[PDB]
């Protein structure tokens, strides 16, 4: 499952 | 260490340059140097630290998963296992370095909710990465270390931060992934993501346009996981 | 060096694993180890060597170009220049390592046209990368070293290889880029790409379907450059 | 200008 990505 | 001679401000400037150049190992080394200057980190600096190490460990995790898959299909000589172990040890080293920075002494000096939650979330994440590759006597203790850090972060965030705060939302997202992927607790994962989403939705009316954009982005990531899991 | 204890076959196996894991620094280290065993490389092994180092230097070049652009816009303190110099020195080190492998002793043992052309093309490419960042007393000599290696490769390839051979085509593509980007010779670049394309087109009729696919792919890259340049 | 990429 995807966790938090780096900020946009 | 090797960054001891460089000015704090120069380390931060170079971390930003390294990010633009997609030199994440350099970025992490610069930020480790900055932390080791002993001063607290600003919000921007905390985010630089996080981005650097996320990219480094992210590459290692992706490599580990490729090699682990090949190894499990093999089950030839010792090379696949040896190389998986090499990548694993390198990954563990990076996690131990991050955890070391948090313990010496970022968490203990972090008094504001935003900083303390950020660092405890980081602590949970890096124990979670250790858990992903753990198989020995301490594996349950690694999982519990992640859980404990995330839980302290959750308790502070619930008391001190609005339900739309991006750090609070990101923490909940990652803790929910911990539940689903590490702790074998999909129902807890789903409940956490749902309650987080709903409480954030209810508070969006208070936000500026710019804050709304940030909160709703993470809400969408919660919703995406809920869709995957149900 | 550090790979001296590992079997040649294990180094090659691990290079392939590192490629699948997108661990190109590891891949390059494994292939350096394999070269240092002292035996000639097969076609497949030559390609592993090339892929590894292309990826490593490619990342460095991309970072160097980002930093060089920031530096030229700055023209603040010494940090941008210092970090550009750090990346530059690292890049130069990798190029010197590759050139060292070619000189000790890959080229001198390469007797077949395919191997000798491959290595001389590599030699041209890595001198070209050194030329991209060169500014001192030896810059003209660096450019001439690239030119000389490419020219020897071209002379052998014209005598010994069909005009559709992928190594011959790739050499011509890269030498044409040398002319355009390094030697300030756009007309030579264009002429070389055009003649290469045309001579390959004329020989496609001799090829199997699989060889045709390979040759026409590189022909399209020649055509793409011709379009960019005209 | 693009040089030769890695093989497909
Ligand atoms: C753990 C965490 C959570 C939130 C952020 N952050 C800070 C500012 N923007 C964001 C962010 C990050 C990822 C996706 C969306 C948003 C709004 C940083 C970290 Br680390
Ligand atoms: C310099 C060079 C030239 C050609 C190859 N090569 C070998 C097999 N396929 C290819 C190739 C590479 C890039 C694009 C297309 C093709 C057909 C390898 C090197 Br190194």
């Amino acid at each position: 499952t995807p966790s938090l990505p780096t900020p946009p | 260490g090797a960054m001891g001679s460089m000015e704090r401000a120069s380390l931060i400037q170079k971390a930003k340059l390294a990010e633009q150049a997609e030199r994440y190992e350099d970025m992490a080394a610069f930020m480790k140097g900055a932390v080791e200057k002993g001063e607290e980190l600003s919000c921007e600096e905390r985010n630089l630290l996080s981005v650097a190490y996320k990219n480094v460990v992210g590459g290692q995790r992706a490599a580990w998963r490729v090699l682990s898959s090949i190894e499990q299909k093999s089950n030839k000589g010792p090379e696949v296992r040896e190389y998986r172990e090499k990548v694993e040890t390198e990954l563990q080293g990076v996690c131990d370095t991050v955890l070391g920075l948090l313990d010496s002494h970022l968490i203990k000096e972090a008094g504001d909710a935003e900083s303390r939650v950020f660092y405890l979330k980081m602590k949970g994440d890096y124990y979670r990465y250790l858990a992903e590759v753990a198989t020995g006597d301490d594996k349950k203790r690694i999982i519990d270390s992640a859980r404990s850090a995330y839980q302290e972060a959750m308790d502070i965030s619930k008391k001190e931060m609005p339900p739309t705060n991006p750090i609070r939302l990101g923490l909940a997202l990652n803790f929910s992934v911990f539940h689903y992927e590490i702790a074998n607790s999909p129902e807890e994962a789903i409940s956490l993501a749902k309650t987080t989403f709903d409480e954030a939705m209810a508070d969006l009316h208070t936000l500026s346009e710019d804050s709304y954009k940030d909160s709703t982005l993470i809400m969408q990531l919660l919703r995406d996981n809920l869709t995957l899991w149900t």
